[PDB]
RNA sequence: GAGGUAGUAGGUUGUAUAGUA
RNA sequence: CAUACUAUACAACCUACUACCUCUCU
């Protein structure tokens, strides 16, 4: 089995001798594969002869071998509106109280009402009086609070207080608009 | 380009108008300036080179740091010119008088130092380029030079005072004072401002859009605005005055203007885009205030955009716009819905303003349902550098290139811009313009609306109250906006505005009232068209009345479509040279309209006009008559358009044609097959057997020539392949040899080697001194003998092959030979009766006895062959004796231990029983069974030979017992051949077809020597056929150099444009009453918006009813008599020439030798040898191979295909001249001439194995077995006939050719053979052989003398064919001398080809060759763009010449490399060599930019940067920005070996000679080394792991960028002018960084 | 001598990609 | 574009040589 049929036919042939004959006689030369047909004979005197096709010479031989052996077988607006909710989620009376009112009054301590919102929305107020004097001979002063992103409002007076009051009600109103939608 | 021919690029129009006079070019970019300054430097050169002058480039940014400045490098660089610019502090180093240097650039205050010091004569100077005098303090010192040098000076001695001046338009100040300013400042300098811009060369040349001013409203400032406003001015007193204890009000105060222009919903959506990049910058900061002020920003911002959109959103998009904006953007949406190509190029002033108002037209756009229309696109100014965060960088740069791509095709149409589309960017022709903001200058105003040319085009200008603060003051809120939060000056800016608009068209008037050339306006042209189109036109076609016609409108749009439609690169727009000229005639005034014709075109004179009362009228019938010249010069077609580029006709005889034979005419008509000339389709091919050895077998009484095959020993083998040590065998001693014996002569043949088991042996025929008269019974003893020989020895007889005795193919006698023991060697009459007595004998299984009857004999098997009986009864095997063995024996020792000894292992092996014990042993080897000798078994073709055996087993083979062959000597046959015999017999087979292949290239010399006299026709012996055996950092500062040109520029013409100096009012007011009355004004409410004898006197006022007569107009050739006849009468037309002196003087006034020729007449031919390996293909695995001489004879082919294509057309260019070379050089002529004249069936294609491809002498088959599918019948009908009594008596089944006769070929190989024969003949028999050669084949390319033939003309000079049936042969001629293009249109064109010629002499000795005919060198030289060559062509066709010069020079010079290159290693030598970027090198090394004259500024930018590039590297060979490579400059380097071909009498000699000198020390370094292209080797070195992408567009839009992929290694990308360029570079990147 | 490997070296043809003019 | 000269990678086939295996020969 491991024998090739060239060699399984030249070992049956060979119990009387014999020289077989090969000849390539029938190339299909063509434009991608070239094919081969070799001819085997049985001596030139006295009575055989198959033919073999195959791609390469040595499958050709052994074609030929088998046929004579078997012949043989944007998104920043997103985050507006986010922040618009995420101070809408403060439910609270206070802030339809800010909606309701008409707030002309400036009567109210605002400081109290900014300290309940912040609270009511899990914030915290940070006052920021600058020390130094601007032109007008005024203090300022700014308040920080913890948002998303962080904000700052403004007040300025005469007095320390006074800047504290009017970035207190800047508060007051700021607030007032965005629970206002 | 319908009626006003076509503009000059304004750089040379200046060019030219400062070459006619002084000129203030108010021009704005210094580098366009630059351009101009160096052109008029080298044309007043030109005229300054001739009794010495020195023209000065007097400077103020010189002359305090010690570096060159910008010009200094433009103009040592790129010229000739050795410039002088004075250092700081010049100390004229010893005798360096300023006489010997042409450009002498200086500062003012030197030029007087040098003034006062008698030094530079202002007398001697030709040229003074005082550079940028629009400004206050170059003014004051450049007072002393003119106030102190006009008076002595004439204006006759005063040279050209050029000045650089700044654009006058944004120049100086006010408005009062201009016009007195510009009128100061030509008095001053002695000059006329002849500002012919960009600027202006829109206004003038192309469209004028009809402007309007539109008002809108004031902003009436609604509820929203008002609280909007109120809580900005709340934050911005308090943003004003911060403060830190221990930027945003830009941002805050921009904000509202967007509320004060645009109005709320557009504040809102701007504030959004602030609070964008707001929190883009505010988490950054590293300071805690700062931090505050953002924060405080950008929830300003935060609670500006909720409140809008709880405004209009919850209360509540086109009447949202309506009601919640301003009237500024309703005034835009009223403009845009008045529209219905559209290219819309909206402006801007802030990089805010334009995204607002994309999000309000995207609104807009994707709202309402009219202005579905409107594709949106936008883009910003630049400011920061890549060097600092490339992220944003680089970001930007990929928004804007994709933008830029959107708006550039067809996609969008509004491109709402700013400040960086007015410079730089190239976009397409605009529609409408709506200028947003009023514009800051005239700048902004005609570079945003002097680009709209399409002409039904508007530039609008929306105007509103001004940029003034609404502010109020630090106020909190007020009681108005607590309610709406609880709840909820046109005609002073216009008058002003529309002073400034009159004041820009005050500067508009003023740009044209300088303007050289001057227009007639557009109802001069609807008056023309009205009146007078009643003139003949020309039909050369007259008689159908559908096609040719050429009126007066076509006649003006018909040469700006010749001379568009010509060979040109990018750095080159062509056009005609109009110009007008007045007269007066009778009391009338009349314009003659000369026009001139680009010197790309072969209509190489001036069409000069004829006159017409108005100019108009001038123009279209000038544009008549060059019409009318065109299509009569043959330049027209039927149809009066230029020919084109396939539509060229041949019109010698020969050519044309190019019709197939009907085999071929039918693929290549159908279209289905494989292709013809290709490799991919094959032909069956019969094998030629030679003229010689068909129909050649001796007969009973004919004396037969006899031919013995003499064989001799050359290189024995070396023993290290010896691995069974046996004996060195020489046939020469041998005492039997072979014969051949045959009826008609063999010719002379060259003497070929086969390489067998004894090494390589010499094989030779020799003939027999006495000839063999051969009697009948000897007929069939050879008869016998040839089938025992080439049957039973060597058994190469097939079953489709029978032996024949009487046959016609193959039909030569073998006779077995012996040397005489006197002397000399005959025909072994003895051997051959021994041979017939014992035919196909069975061997003898002889008895006991006969081996028991006689001993051993020691001569017997001394040159024998061993054959045993007792095995292979029917065809034994055939052994050699090599050892006879006396220290073996029968009864000694066996090789192995399974048998006893050879006596023992004979009986039990077979039976036979040996009687001689005491006999000795034969030690033998196998005989031969690949019979094919013809290559070398041991050495490869390159020489460097395969591994031989190791020594272990070349010993064990030589001495152990278990190898080799050992046989009895009284239990074999001897064979009646001896081995030296069979040696000889067994290598036939290859001497008999390489005797058959050189007899096939002899016959193929016969066949053209008989026919074209090329070499001798019968017959010294042939040659033998022999088988052949940092640094970086300083390169950014030079590019940063050219970029310094524009980079100041950019600013200096967007703020400063400073510095004034020390009837108006009225034009003014005129100019607003029009401006306000015209309709050009929109105010703020309302909307957008004759006889033919009378008319022929008013026509020609300068007889007319005879000239007329009966018919109904006028023909042209009576109207130039009538001019005739007024010339004859009445004395000259002296002339006055209305606004050209650029271009004049017509209209006005033994180591190689590469052509080495051998003598052809008397000339034996090429040998067949080397015929033989043109005609052995690649595919025959032989010592001998064409493809090194294909590679030769192609590239001859094209050489001398170019050279008579460009010797006959001397009008065509060369864009169909490479066509008619494509028609005539394609596989497809080669093939169909190879096929017609026989060159399939002579070739070999296959290895040859004998035993499948060969028909032994005296065989035949009978060409019948392959379609197939008793001897003695079979023999009687094979001669008759085959089908008829035939038929009486791993694919593809129907399988092809039989292999003895026939061999597949395909068309592409016989088109390398036709090259190959083209190459074999051009080696030995020179290049006319090989001209002689393709004329024989069929491509005729010599000229024709057909001479009647003198008496048999005996010596036959060579390519004479033979004659008709008249005595009249048709003799080829060598190649004509063509026509030097020295085009004498001009009456002193040698003195104007001198004078343009100046200064060439450097380059003629950096180039060894002195020209005798110097007007191929200005033709070399000439770009297609030099307009004032006058005297020849451009460069382009003969460029055409020079590379196929150059491709042949270096193929040549390759193939004679001892090294012996591949095909590929002549391809890739080559086309690494002859490449246009290492053409470009040389062509900068040596020095040949520095001599190239050009007009075209791209072109000169490029040069210059690569020669700055490459001054830096010595001459050596984010994005990947690299060089560009001047192409022109690599054509220059093909052009000049052109001329220099064409000027030395056509020989290849001198241009190699010339060009070794540039390029062959150049050539050795590639040849050493593996050079390739980036290209190549970055997909070489990654052979599939690179794949290049499709292309991407820029923002600039003269930029391509290209992204290489290199897989898994780096994503690569660069840039460049086209994609060729910009491909190369990408790749080089990839490879400088993989490395 | 025949067959099976394995490597080196020569090619030829097809496919894909690409150079140079 | 087109048209000559072709390169690399991969695939198939053929050919020369070298070393070892199985059979045969010896
Ligand atoms: O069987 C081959 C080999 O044994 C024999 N042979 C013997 C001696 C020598 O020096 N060389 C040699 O090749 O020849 C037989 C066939 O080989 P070729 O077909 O001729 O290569
Ligand atoms: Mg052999
Ligand atoms: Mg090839
Ligand atoms: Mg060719
Ligand atoms: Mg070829
Ligand atoms: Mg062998
Ligand atoms: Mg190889
Ligand atoms: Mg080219
Ligand atoms: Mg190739």
């Amino acid at each position: 089995a491991m024998k090739t049929p060239v060699s399984i036919l030249q070992e049956l042939l060979s119990r009387r001798g014999i020289t077989p004959g090969y000849e390539l006689v029938q190339i299909e030369g063509a434009i991608h594969e070239p094919t081969f047909r070799f001819r085997v004979s049985f001596k030139d005197k006295d009575t055989f002869t198959a033919m073999g096709a195959g791609r390469s010479k040595k499958e050709a031989k052994h074609a030929a071998a088998r046929a004579l052996i078997d012949k043989l077988i944007t998104q920043h607006s997103n985050k507006v509106s986010q922040f618009h909710k995420t101070l809408k989620n403060a439910t609270g009376k206070k802030l339809l109280k800010l909606q309701k009112t008409c707030l002309k009054n400036n009567k109210i301590d605002y400081i109290k009402l900014l300290g309940e919102i912040a609270t009511e929305n899990q914030f915290e107020v940070t006052y920021v009086d600058i020390e130094e004097k601007t032109f007008s001979g005024q203090f300022q002063c700014l308040v920080q609070l913890s948002t998303l992103p962080v904000g700052v409002c403004h007040g300025s007076g005469p007095t320390a207080a006074d800047a504290q009051r009017h970035a207190a009600q800047n508060a007051l109103e700021y607030l007032k608009i965005m629970t206002k939608k | 380009h319908t009626t006003v021919f076509t503009p000059r690029d304004f750089q040379v129009e200046l060019l030219a108008t400062a070459y006619e006079r002084n000129t203030i070019i108010c021009l704005g970019h210094r580098s366009s300036k630059e351009f101009i300054a160096l052109k008029l430097l080298q044309e007043l050169s030109r005229r300054a080179r001739r009794h010495g002058r020195v023209s000065v480039y007097l400077s103020c940014e010189v002359g305090t740091s010690t570096e060159p400045c910008s010009i200094y490098t433009m103009l040592t660089h790129l010229t000739d010119l050795r410039v002088w610019q004075e250092q700081p502090d010049m100390q004229i180093p010893f005798d360096h008088c300023w006489t010997d240097y042409h450009v002498s650039i200086l500062r003012p205050e030197g030029f007087l130092y040098l003034l006062e010091t008698r030094e530079l004569l202002l007398s001697r100077v030709e040229l003074i380029v005082l550079e940028d005098c629009h400004d206050s303090a170059v003014y004051q010192r450049i007072r002393p030079l003119f106030e102190n040098h006009i008076m002595p000076a004439p204006p006759a001695d005063r040279p050209r005072i050029l000045g650089l001046a700044g654009p006058l338009h944004s120049a100086g100040c006010e408005l009062q004072q201009l016009s007195a300013m510009l009128a100061t400042l030509e008095q001053s300098v002695l000059c006329q401002i002849e500002s012919a811009s960009d600027i202006v060369t829109v206004l003038r040349y192309c469209s004028r859009p009809h402007e309007y001013i539109v008002q809108c409203a004031p902003f009436e400032m609604d509820e929203l605005s008002l609280v909007l406003a109120d809580v900005l001015n709340t934050h911005k007193s308090f943003l004003l005055d911060h403060r830190y204890d221990p930027d945003p009000l830009n941002v805050i105060n921009s904000l509202l203007v967007v509320l004060h222009e645009m109005g709320p919903w557009c504040t809102q959506r701007a504030a959004h885009h602030f609070y964008q990049c707001n929190e883009k910058l505010k988490v950054k900061t590293p300071h805690e205030r700062h931090y505050l002020l953002y924060c405080l920003v950008s929830t300003a911002l935060i609670q500006l955009y909720s409140l809008c959109e709880h405004a209009f959103h919850r209360h509540l998009s086109r009447q949202t716009i309506e009601r919640y904006s301003s009237p500024k953007v309703r005034r835009l949406l009223q403009t845009l819905r008045c529209f219905k190509t559209l290219c819309a190029l909206i402006y801007c002033n802030q990089n805010h303003t334009a995204r607002v108002l994309f999000e309000l037209l995207a609104e807009i756009s994707r709202r309402d349902p009219d202005l579905k229309f409107l594709r949106c696109q936008y883009t910003t100014d630049r400011v920061a550098d890549p060097t600092t965060e490339p992220k944003e960088a680089e970001l930007e740069h990929r928004r804007q290139e994709e933008v830029l791509k959107r708006f550039r095709m067809h996609d969008c149409n509004v491109l709402i811009g700013t400040s960086v589309l007015e410079e730089g960017i190239d976009v397409p022709k605009c529609n409408l313009v709506v200028r947003w903001d009023p514009p800051t200058t005239y700048r902004s105003y005609v570079q945003c609306k002097g680009r709209a040319r399409a002409a039904p085009a508007y530039h609008v200008i929306l105007v509103a109250p001004s940029y003034k603060s609404p502010t109020v003051g630090s106020v909190q809120l007020t009681d108005r906006s607590h309610r709406y939060i609880c709840a909820t000056s046109l005609a002073s800016t216009t008058k002003d505005l529309v002073h400034q608009m009159a004041q820009y068209r005050e500067i508009e008037q003023m740009l044209l009232s300088k303007c050289a050339n001057t227009e007639p306006p557009e109802q001069e042209q609807c008056e023309a068209e009205r009146f007078s189109a009643c003139l003949a036109a020309y039909r050369p076609k007259p008689h159908l009345l559908t096609g040719a016609s050429v009126d007066l409108g076509s006649a003006i749009a018909l040469v700006n479509k010749y001379c568009a439609r010509l060979p040109s690169d990018t750095f080159t727009k062509l056009t005609a040279l109009w110009r007008c000229t007045r007269n007066e005639r009778a009391g009338v005034t009349l314009f003659q309209y000369t026009l001139r014709l680009p010197i790309n075109s072969p209509l190489k004179h001036d069409i000069v006009g004829l006159p017409m009362p108005t100019q108009t009228l001038a123009r279209r019938l000038a544009a008549l008559q060059a019409c009318v010249e065109l299509h009569r010069i043959g330049e027209l077609d039927d149809q009066l358009q230029p020919i084109g580029k396939e539509g060229f006709r041949a019109l010698e005889p020969d050519w044309e044609c190019f019709e197939l034979e009907p085999e071929d005419e039918q693929i290549v008509q159908l279209s289905d097959e494989p292709r013809p000339g290709t490799t991919k389709r094959r032909q069956y091919y019969y094998k030629r057997i030679a003229s010689e050895f068909c129909d050649c077998r001796p007969v009973a009484g004919a004396p037969c020539y006899l031919y013995f095959i003499q064989l001799t020993l050359q290189c024995p083998i070396p023993e290290e392949q010896n691995t069974r040590g046996r004996k060195i065998y020489p046939p020469e001693d041998a005492q039997q040899g072979f014969g051949i014996l045959t009826t008609k002569r063999i010719p002379k043949l060259s003497a070929f080697s086969i390489f067998t088991r004894s090494g390589e042996v010499k094989v030779s025929l020799e003939l027999a001194k006495e000839r063999v008269i051969l009697t009948s019974e000897q007929i069939v003893c050879i008869n016998g003998f040839l089938n025992y020989t080439f049957t039973n020895v060597l058994r190469l007889q097939k079953f489709l092959m029978l032996f024949d005795p009487d046959s016609t193919e193959n039909c030569v006698f073998i006779v077995p030979t012996v040397k005489a023991p006197a002397g000399g060697k005959h025909i072994d009459w003895q051997f051959l009766e021994l041979i017939q007595a014992n035919g196909n004998t069975m061997p003898r299984a002889v008895p006991d006895e006969e081996r028991q009857a006689q001993p051993f004999d020691p001569q017997r098997f001394q040159d024998a062959v061993v054959m045993p009986w007792y095995r292979n009864q029917d065809q034994p095997q055939y052994f050699y004796v090599a050892e006879i063995c006396p220290h073996l024996s029968p009864l000694s020792c066996f090789p192995g231990d399974n048998y006893r000894t050879f006596k023992h292992y004979y009986l039990v092996k077979y039976g036979l029983t040996i009687q001689n014990t005491s006999q000795p042993l034969l030690d033998v080897d196998h005989t031969s069974a690949r019979l094919n000798f013809l290559t070398p078994r041991y050495v490869n073709r390159k020489g460097v030979a395969l591994p031989t055996s190791s020594e272990e087993t070349k010993r064990a083979k030589r001495e152990n017992l278990e190898q080799k062959q050992i046989l009895v000597p009284e239990l074999c046959t001897v064979h009646p051949f001896p081995a030296s015999l069979w040696r000889t017999a067994v290598c036939l087979p290859c001497i008999l077809y390489r005797i058959n292949g050189l007899l096939l290239a002899d016959d193929i010399r016969k066949q053209v020597s008989a026919d074209l006299g090329l070499g001798r026709q019968q017959i010294f012996e042939w040659p033998m056929l022999d088988f052949g055996w940092r640094q970086k950092q300083l390169s950014i500062i030079q590019a940063t150099n050219a970029n310094e040109r524009q980079y100041q520029q950019t600013k200096n013409l967007l703020i400063g444009f400073n510095f004034k100096h020390e009837r108006y009012e009225e034009s003014i007011a005129k100019l607003k009453t029009e401006i306000e009355s015209g309709g050009m004004l929109v105010p703020h409410d309302q909307q957008l918006v004759v006889s033919m004898m009378e008319l022929l006197k008013q026509l020609l006022p300068y007889v007319l009813a005879k000239k007329l007569g009966d018919r109904r107009e006028l023909l042209l050739s009576d109207l130039v008599e009538l001019n005739a006849d007024w010339v004859a009468r009445h004395e000259q037309e002296t002339y006055n020439v209305m606004g050209d002196s650029f271009d004049n003087y017509n209209d006005h006034h033994a180591g190689f030798s590469f052509d080495r020729q051998p003598d052809l007449v008397g000339h034996p031919g090429p040998s067949p040898s080397i015929i033989l390996q043109a005609l052995t293909m690649s595919n025959a695995n032989d010592g001998i191979n064409l493809e090194r001489l294909e590679t030769i004879g192609d590239s001859f082919l094209k050489y001398a295909i170019t050279t008579y294509l460009y010797i006959t057309y001397e009008n065509v260019h060369e864009g169909k001249l490479s066509h008619l070379r494509s028609k005539q050089v394609a596989n497809l002529n080669l093939y169909r001439l190879g096929r017609r004249k026989r060159l399939g069936e002579y070739m070999i294609a296959t290895k040859f194995e004998p035993h499948d491809n060969w028909l032994p002498p005296c065989y035949y088959v009978p060409k019948e077995l392959e379609k197939a599918l008793k001897l003695a019948d079979l023999l009687d009908i094979k001669n008759l006939s085959s089908v008829q009594i035939c038929e009486m008596v791993d694919f593809s089944c129907f399988i092809p050719y039989n292999l003895v006769s026939q061999h597949s070929i395909p068309d592409k190989s016989i088109a390398d053979c036709v090259e190959a024969l083209i190459g074999a003949y051009l080696i030995e028999c020179g290049p006319r052989g090989a001209l002689l050669f393709m004329a024989w084949l069929g491509v005729r390319v010599l000229p024709i003398t057909r001479q009647l033939d003198g008496g048999n003309q005996e010596q036959r000079i060579p390519g004479s064919t033979k004659p008709n049936a008249e005595n009249v042969v048709t003799v080829y001629g060598a190649w004509p001398t063509p026509r030097s293009p020295l085009l004498h249109f001009a009456p002193n064109a040698t003195e104007e080809l001198d004078q343009l010629l100046s200064g060439f002499e450097e380059f003629e000795e950096s180039l060894g060759y002195k020209f005798r005919d110097r007007s191929y060198l200005l033709q070399a030289m000439t770009h297609a763009s030099y307009t004032p060559n006058r005297l020849t062509d451009c460069y382009q066709r003969l460029e055409f010449l020079g590379d196929a010069v150059l491709d042949y020079l270096i193929t040549r010079h390759l193939y004679e490399d001892p090294r012996q290159h591949s095909p590929g290693a002549l391809t890739d030598l080559r086309s690494a060599l002859v490449n246009n970027t290492i053409f470009a090198s040389l062509a900068v090394r040596h020095g040949f930019h520095k001599f190239f004259r050009h007009l075209s500024p791209g072109l000169n930018d490029v040069i210059d940067r690569f020669v700055r590039i490459q001054q830096e590297n010595g001459h050596c060979i984010d994005d990947a920005e690299d060089v560009e490579v001047p192409k022109a400059l690599g054509d220059v380097f093909e052009s000049i070996a052109g001329a220099i071909f064409l000027d030395s009498n056509m020989s290849l000699d001198v241009v190699w000679h010339v060009y070794s000198n540039m390029m062959s020390p150049e050539i050795e370094q590639f040849s050493n080394s593996v050079p390739k292209s980036p290209i190549r080797e970055l997909l070489e070195l990654e052979p599939e792991t690179a794949k290049f992408g499709k292309p991407e567009k820029l923002a600039d839009g003269r930029r391509v960028r290209v992204t290489v992929d290199v897989f898994c290694k780096g994503t690569f990308r660069g840039i460049g002018r086209n994609y060729r360029i910009a491909k190369c570079t990408a790749a080089k990147c990839a490879l400088r960084q993989l490395k």
